[PDB]
């Protein structure tokens, strides 16, 4: 097994960057470079060779079962996921993002329309919008009874403008269920919140 | 230039089996070994094994051995690999890869363009469209509920709303079909007059719905 630490790392533009893969020896390490819907597109091959046309702030180096890949600059387009490869291994790889200053979540929330209810389910949906970090939690309460196992999450990759990102939270519950209760809630928790914001309605 | 095309995406029940197909041109066919190479749903790259064209000889890790099988038709200058007995982590976009030089098989300079292969018992279905009405900026949206397979698109009053977007990606039900978002934020003053119109196409079922997203 070949490891990369850390899994993401927060980069700004212009830094010097490190990224490390730890392999092992019982039988010469490449690096990939991959935006999101593209295949993989090879950097680094032979521990440091570079490949035709990639730019020479990114250096490979290695030493014994530690490689490295530096990128003594980094640059926009460099925002990206980097493998490291050693035969038929690869490493799980480490995704660049941009550090911004914190931004809190703008939150909303957005009952069930009518046109679902009559098709007999109730989603709510919470959203969180334009925050940094990614790292944020949405809780939600039922007439004050705290919910879990009835909601899924999805974010949105680092936005390319203000490098922030956005979540979504959907409560989805029957509709005879949802018509039980009053006052549908979700509490958010996030790094640039002093205390957790609420967002509610009373159907 | 080296290149190499892959079939089109592929939904697949448990237990099923799948073949998916990389056309290699622009080189000698018969003197690179094509490799196969997936990746689940937002995890690394996993190596599958790789085929000689040059007799047919393959090799395959540990992991996938009984499972799967690789072959090539020459004449046609396509590596072909069939995955069996699927199972729901199969779900993966899977590519053919080929490396820089006979000499060192494994620097992985060309690759397919990958092809989406989704393992479920769900069948197809066309997504329902609800409205996210909005409540001095605004936020509405549309709830593309209930659809299988991936993937939908969504644009915004015809492809004409572009800031401020956002289409989440979808998350899968715990009754096998998928669900999505798509809002985007606009100046409040904006909300009695100017119309809100989420476009969804669903091509898989051939579903098209226009949404109009009202206060």
């Amino acid at each position: 097994v070949m490891s990369q630490s850390p899994s993401s790392l927060a980069v700004s533009l212009g830094e010097r960057i490190t990224l490390s893969c730890k392999s092992s020896l019982t039988l010469y390490l490449a690096w990939y470079q991959q935006k999101p819907g593209q295949s993989p597109k090879l950097l680094i091959y032979s521990t440091s060779t570079r490949e035709s046309g990639v730019p020479d702030r990114f250096t490979g180096s290695g030493s014994g079962t530690d490689f490295t890949l530096t990128i003594s600059s980094v640059k926009a387009e460099d925002l990206a996921v980097y493998y490291c490869q050693q035969y038929e291994y690869f490493g799980g790889g480490t995704k660049l993002e941009i550090k911004r200053t914190v931004a809190a979540p703008s939150v909303f929330i957005f009952p069930p329309s009518d046109e679902q209810l009559k098709s007999g389910t109730a989603s709510v949906v919470c959203l969180l919008n334009n925050f940094y970090p990614r790292e944020a939690k949405v809780q939600w309460k039922v007439d004050n009874a705290l919910q879990s196992g009835n909601s899924q999450e999805s974010v949105t990759e680092q936005d390319s403008k203000d490098s922030t990102y956005s979540l979504s939270s959907t409560l989805t519950l029957s509709k005879a269920d949802y018509e039980k209760h009053k006052v549908y809630a979700c509490e958010v928790t996030h790094q640039g919140l002093s205390s957790p914001v609420t967002k509610s309605f009373n159907r | 230039q080296v290149q190499l095309v892959q079939s089109g995406p592929e939904v697949k029940e448990p237990g099923a089996s799948v073949r998916v197909s990389c056309k290699a041109t622009g080189y000698t066919f018969t003197d690179h070994f094509i490799h196969w190479v997936r990746q689940a749903p937002g995890q690394g790259l996993d190596w599958m094994g790789w085929i000689n064209p040059f007799r047919g000889g393959t090799n395959y890790p540990q992991k996938f051995q009984g499972r799967v099988t690789m072959t090539r038709d020459t004449s046609f200058t396509t590596a072909y690999m069939e995955l069996n007995r699927l199972r729901s982590d199969d779900t993966a976009v899977y590519f053919c890869a080929r490396g820089k030089n006979s000499d060192y098989n494994w620097d992985f300079q060309h690759w397919g363009q990958g092809t989406l292969v989704t393992v479920s018992s769900a069948s197809t279905k066309g997504p329902s469209v609800f409205p996210l009405a909005p409540s001095g900026t605004a936020a509405l949206g549309c709830l593309v509920k209930d659809y299988f397979p991936e993937p939908v698109t969504v644009s915004w009053n015809s492809g004409a709303l572009t800031s401020g977007v956002h289409t989440f990606p979808a998350v899968l039900q715990s009754s096998g079909l998928y669900s999505l978002s798509s809002v985007v934020t606009v100046p409040s003053s904006s909300l009695g007059t100017q119309t809100y119109i989420c476009n969804v196409n669903h091509k898989p079922s051939n579903t098209k719905v226009d949404k109009r997203v009202e206060p």
